């Protein structure tokens, strides 16, 4: 089987968050749960379902009821941001025989976010090829999406009105000093592409809301 | 300490094999079994297969087995996992890891320790200095550069010799389908002192020793 | 004993 985890997760400051994970043989498999900053490496939170591991605070608790187990953090920080691994196993022995075989499998995760400031909106500075670019015989669309709170934002190019999917590399999102969100995208073109379209246009979608900037060649 | 400590980032070929270590300390070297996850970063923890350093009993993951190999060193207490041959999907961080006997009361299993990770990147890219591009202007203004095709990271980016480091915002780069990378890095700056301030961002790229300097001009 | 692995409740290895 697979764990399953919500991809993310929402709390308020101070605040409970609960973070599950769903597996066919869970009902009778113990649990472990892992921490991981950006960057930095895989913390133990949690084995055999409950079981603090020393250093570890009690406002984090650990459950599982059914084939489903839950991380519990209560009193939520900034300091708790990050992502959160269910792992568990799996053993059979062949029927051919052979022994027993082993399996380790985690969970995809579920990134934490604390959410420490207010909903903000997203600052998008799109820029036009360039003359150099273009005199290069190259031609690059450069969507920068900054200040959004939370972080998440879906991205999209219209080639004048229809969307265009080729050509298109996003960055996944990434803090500031400030600490809002900030990520770029990308469309590459030929000089053609771009001389004969009327226009382009990024189109960022953040928390249940849309908002389109546009380029024309000069 | 108790501690595994990993073999430094390598930038491989496709086809080329590859050999990573993690020596262990604080412990008993052969009683604990070892770890072995992935990042592929963005997405999740990918474990690839244990071992028990005392008599080599193994468990490959069955995505790996045929094409990776772990085996162990007794006497300089160090693990390996081992390609013959790379390829793009073998891409991502390596963290080796030591499996804990938490002999409670009804005894359990789990990952307590931790190699800070070996980074790999498989890919043909070549190394390889940015070409640069104005992102030119049209109360503030966003000025910016345009980094565009290196290989690998990462370059610097500072602007007027280091003169300018207030509203300067270097976005993180893109992987581009080509196999190389492309970042930008905007100055928002007032209008008015547009005619007035000059604005120079500089790229330095180690990896191919290069650096270029790029004056951004209002368009017209 | 030192290499018994645990899965879960009731299932003991090595």
């Amino acid at each position: 089987y697979l764990l399953t985890q919500p991809p993310s997760v929402s709390v308020s400051p101070g605040q409970t968050a609960s973070i599950s994970c769903s597996g066919d043989k869970l009902d009778d498999k113990y649990v472990s749960w892992y921490y991981q900053r950006p960057g930095q490496s895989p913390v133990l939170l949690m084995y055999q379902d409950f079981k603090r591991p020393s250093g570890i605070p009690e406002r984090l608790s650990g459950s599982k009821s059914g084939k489903t187990a839950t991380l519990t953090i209560s009193g939520t920080q900034s300091l708790d941001e990050g992502d959160y691994y269910c792992q568990a196993w799996d053993a059979s022995t062949g029927v051919s025989g052979g022994g027993t075989k082993l399996t380790v499998l985690f969970g995809e995760g579920t990134r934490l976010t604390v959410l420490a400031q207010p909903k903000a909106a997203p600052s998008v500075t799109l820029f036009p090829p360039s003359s150099e670019e273009l005199q290069a015989n190259k031609a690059t669309l450069v969507c920068l999406i900054s200040d959004f709170y939370p972080g998440a934002v879906t991205v999209a190019w219209k080639a004048d009105s229809s969307p265009v999917k080729a050509g298109v590399e996003t960055t996944t999102p990434s803090k500031q000093s400030n600490n809002k969100y900030a990520a770029s995208s990308y469309l590459s073109l030929t000089p053609e592409q771009w001389k004969s379209h009327k226009s382009y246009s990024c189109q960022v979608t953040h928390e249940g809301s849309t908002v389109e900037k546009t380029v024309a060649p000069t | 300490e108790v501690q595994l400590v990993e073999s430094g980032g390598e930038v491989k070929q496709p086809g080329q094999s590859l050999k990573i270590s993690c020596k262990s300390s604080g412990y008993n070297f052969l009683d604990s079994w070892i770890g072995w996850v992935r990042q592929i970063p963005g997405k999740g923890l990918e474990w690839i297969g244990i071992i028990y350093p005392d008599d080599s009993d193994a468990h490959y993951s069955p995505s790996f087995e045929g094409q990776v190999t772990m085996s162990v060193d007794k006497s300089i207490s160090t693990a390996y996992l081992q390609w013959t041959t790379l390829q793009a999907s073998d891409t991502g961080k390596y963290f080796c890891t030591r499996l804990y006997l938490f002999e409670g009361a009804q005894s359990s299993n789990a990952f307590d320790l931790w190699g800070q990770g070996t980074m790999i990147l498989v890919s043909s890219g070549t190394t390889k200095g940015p070409s640069v591009f104005p992102l030119a202007p049209s109360g503030t203004a966003a000025l910016g550069c345009l980094v565009k095709d290196y290989f690998p990271e990462p370059v610097t980016v500072s602007w007027n010799s280091g003169a300018l480091t207030s509203g300067v915002h270097t976005f993180p780069a893109v992987l581009q389908s080509s196999g190389l990378y492309s970042l930008s890095s905007v100055v928002t700056v007032p209008s008015s002192s547009l005619g007035t301030q000059t604005y120079i961002c500089n790229v330095n790229h180690k990896p191919s020793n290069t650096k270029v300097d790029k004056k951004v001009e209002p368009k017209s | 004993t030192r290499k018994s692995i645990r899965i879960g409740p009731g299932q003991a290895f090595y």
